[PDB]
């Protein structure tokens, strides 16, 4: 068959609303406090989440329905997904040659060490580069990647929904504009929806594994003194 | 409260 | 007549403990988020805001007899004083010939006009540059420096001061110490003591026009998220 | 509850 001019809509406004919520030059990255190779690299990448939170914010506000909900449903969403939507759009910066995200010269470029410098351990990045590297194989179209993430962040299942039936039916509707897309315009795109949802149940785990290292930085004054207004709101159990 | 996410959600 | 030994042990204390949390190179300001020319320059300042409240809170503990005040009424100094402590330092860094604090080449020079850019008004800045040039000409030596910071950190006359008496009286054996030391060893400084203590009124002033403004920076969220958790602790009004 | 300010002052 072929799509129709409402899912044909929906994947215009989301593949522009990440165009406007993604630089691939990373010229930003420079306002961020530098990144120093206890916990050395925690105040580069604790600016880098919290722009990128910020960003993702502006990516689902734009979200067709998402807007609709009730500002305490977007907040449900936003803070339970945040981090998962977060290790999706870095894929694009991630590479399978050097196993790294590779955003700058040498100081923009993150190895899995880097990161155990910011409070985490290989029983998190272990997985999540594992993550990386499966997600970089399926050489998803930039309209598939950015309905992923759509879908991911329209997740019902998640604590503090409450409209849990609204948002259930709009993460239906772009999980059928995904499939029809794939089945459309991805050739050899058969078992492609199937791998992509087995994706969104690694950013569950992923997930549940951040927010337990997460929980342990934030509770000590030290390091949580290194993080964001922003990052200690969204990851924050205050709700 | 979540102040900041309310402001920034517009 | 002259110091006695404890008199002269209260000031090898005091120029220790600020040689000890006073760097005259400024060489940790590259770990700033660095400044730029709606407020453009919050970030950055922000930064330096919070990284001179860690400072200052160093000195503080080592302030003989401040470290036996319950945790309480050092939390109700320190959030009170800080911000004057914060303006009695700077003017290591201020220059009168340009007016500004000179910690870096172009980058790390504030003027007025920066400070603009952090959400401040001249209603604050004029009287600080203003407080700024007339204690520069004090020429005071650095032990009268140390003492003048130690003295405004004792004010018992501050909101939240649980024990006023015994603070009340830790500032007094400084103000003898550092009315002994001018009188001793500061020559042409018959005046000086007083001119000194009418500086930590102006302190006061200066003091509550910032508490002003920054409860106006403070209430939005856009310019808070920009500051850093310390900053929002020691200036915010939950006690 | 000065959560940091308390940790700093050891
Ligand atoms: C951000 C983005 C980028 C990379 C993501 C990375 C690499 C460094 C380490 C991160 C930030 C992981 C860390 C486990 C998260 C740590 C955060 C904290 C210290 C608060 O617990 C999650 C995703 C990883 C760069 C660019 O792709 C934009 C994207 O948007
Ligand atoms: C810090 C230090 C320095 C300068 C102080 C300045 C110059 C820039 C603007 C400041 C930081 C004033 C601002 C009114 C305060 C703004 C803070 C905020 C935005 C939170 O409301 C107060 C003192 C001023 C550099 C060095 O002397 C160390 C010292 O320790």
């Amino acid at each position: 068959h072929m799509l129709s001019d409402e899912q044909m809509q929906i994947i215009n406004s989301l593949v522009e609303a990440h165009h406007k919520t993604y630089d691939d030059s990373y010229s930003d990255f420079v306002r961020f406090r530098p990144p120093v190779r206890r916990l050395s690299m925690l105040p580069h990448l604790a600016d880098l989440v919290s722009y990128s939170i910020q960003k993702v914010i502006g990516f689902a506000k734009m979200i067709p329905g998402f807007r609709d909900l009730t500002a305490e449903d977007q907040i449900a969403l936003l803070k339970s997904s945040a981090i998962e939507i977060i290790m999706l759009r870095s894929n694009q910066s991630f590479s399978l040659e050097d196993m790294s995200w590779s955003c700058g010269g040498p100081d923009f470029k993150y190895c899995i060490n880097d990161v155990t410098k910011a409070g985490h351990t290989l029983e998190l990045l272990e997985p999540l580069v594992k993550f990386q590297v499966g997600l970089k194989k399926l050489k998803l179209h930039e309209e598939e990647h950015v309905l992923l993430m759509a879908i991911c962040l329209l997740s019902p299942d998640r604590p503090g929904v409450q409209d849990h039936v609204r948002i259930e039916a709009l993460q239906d509707r772009l999980c059928d504009v995904l499939q029809a897309y794939i089945r459309i315009q991805h050739p050899g795109g058969r078992l492609l929806y199937a791998k992509m949802i087995q994706k969104l149940a690694d950013l569950r785990s992923l997930n549940e594994e951040h927010s337990k290292q997460y929980r342990s930085l934030s509770f000590q004054p030290e390091h949580s003194m290194q993080l964001t207004p922003l990052v200690l709101e969204v990851f924050g159990s205050e709700v | 409260r979540h102040k900041i996410l309310h402001r920034l959600l517009q």
